[PDB]
């Protein structure tokens, strides 16, 4: 889950 | 027989992430790639729950005690909920007058048959569309709307969760939160509280029904190729 | 000193296969994201390379000899050669007097800026550009043009080749349908055979240089998200 | 490469 993490800062 | 300072905290805070999140002109739609009236809305629906998701995930962030959860339990939550979240966020632009979301003028008004051409069937737009005016009957304030977000975002009954309990605990506070709020701050709303957390059962019921018309959509290659990474990501099973 | 029969249906398929895949037209542009003049136009250029891609698969299944290839070889080859096949067919749309590419109005022409815009450099840039007038002021016929392309796709020393005996088969029968062309059909063109394959070692220096600046955006998933999935794909690495 | 696949009839 690459993206979600990067979205959560 | 009054909000406490902690309770209205939540509030403040809540409503301001919606107003951050949550734009009422719609104007980023020409952004994404056109809608076009074999599937031809799939490019534009995707790319417009694509942005949203985005958008959810920006108000989770700010949910008191999301932020403080562990990276997994915020995936999982966010990874369950997404779609149920942007069902109820979707009803600020739904309209009763057509039965169709008015995001724009001919281009972003989103009747029933448009998101057919994404898709999904009757069996879950029929639903989907009496929810709609069901949750748009209920007239809920903004401080109601935004609770019920944040109180579905953090419901510890999803796939994935461990620590069920401190979500839980979150949880209840919101709903704390909303019943305090209904009570004091809504007249005529004594029932108002029953039929919202009623709106969460529903979300539920529609949640299954789409997750299993988008797995249909992501095992054909021709249309999965349609879709965004982070849609790819959020709705997908690893 | 006259095309064999089957050198001529070669030409014949292959400029047929350019013309299906080529609009000079450039009007399906208006279904990508739009272009934006941080990596503004990344996501009009991904969605126009995700569109090139498919066109490049369309050519390569009506070159003969390609379809009957192990479905392995086929996607090593794509996978290795679609950007050079791309730049290659992108000179139709380049133009000298501006040294941009113009597929439309100011919308869909595409300055070097523009691409920076993208998340790539000049290193990449520099050369690309000086190898599009290279290439443009050869001339191509239409045969040239697309016989190149062919020769560039069945490349038997790209990674993930297996029976590079039968792809470098196909490729000789191809590169001796370009020296009968040139030797018959062109006037002056004595000295082109040799220039054009220069441009296949040219393209390689270009590949590299786009793969290692893709390695860069693909591991940012900031912008990553911004490419299609076919995209991903293809220049992924699996 | 489901996509590739695809696109290859
Ligand atoms: C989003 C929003 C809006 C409308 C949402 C609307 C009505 C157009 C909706 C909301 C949930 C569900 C549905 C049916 C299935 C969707 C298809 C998705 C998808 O299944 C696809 F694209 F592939 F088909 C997936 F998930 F993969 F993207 C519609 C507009 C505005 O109020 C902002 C607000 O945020
Ligand atoms: C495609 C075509 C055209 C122009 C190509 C042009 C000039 C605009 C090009 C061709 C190769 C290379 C480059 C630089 C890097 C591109 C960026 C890609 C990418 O690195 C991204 F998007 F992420 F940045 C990737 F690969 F990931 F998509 C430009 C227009 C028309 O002639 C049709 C024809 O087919």
């Amino acid at each position: 889950h690459k993206i979600l993490h990067r979205l959560l800062q | 027989h009054m909000l406490s300072d902690e309770q209205m905290q939540i509030i403040n805070s809540l409503v301001e992430a919606h107003h951050k999140t949550y734009d009422d002109s719609y104007s980023d739609f020409v952004r994404f790639r056109p809608p076009v009236r074999r599937l031809s809305m799939l490019p534009h629906l995707a790319d417009l729950v694509s942005y949203s998701i985005q958008k959810v995930i920006g108000f989770a962030k700010m949910i008191p005690g999301f932020r403080d959860l562990t990276a997994e339990d915020q995936i999982a939550l966010l990874k369950s909920s997404a779609i149920e979240i942007i069902m109820l966020r979707s009803n600020q632009s739904f309209s009763l007058e057509d039965m169709s979301w008015s995001c724009g003028g001919p281009d972003f008004k989103y009747c029933i048959n448009d998101v057919t051409k994404a898709g999904h069937t009757l069996e879950l737009l029929e639903p989907l569309v009496k929810f709609q005016v069901g949750l748009k009957k209920l007239k809920l304030h903004e401080e109601e709307h935004v609770l019920l977000m944040a109180i579905c975002l953090l419901s510890p009954d999803r796939p994935g969760v461990q620590d069920h309990v401190r979500i839980e605990a979150l949880q209840d506070r919101l709903c704390d939160v909303l019943q305090a709020y209904i009570r004091i701050q809504h007249p005529g709303g004594r029932l108002l509280y029953a039929k919202m957390i009623q709106k969460l059962a529903d979300l539920r019921s529609l949640n299954e029904e789409h997750s299993k018309q988008y797995r249909s959509l992501s095992f054909q290659p021709e249309h999965s190729m349609q879709l965004t990474p982070l849609v790819l990501e959020v709705f997908g099973s690893e």
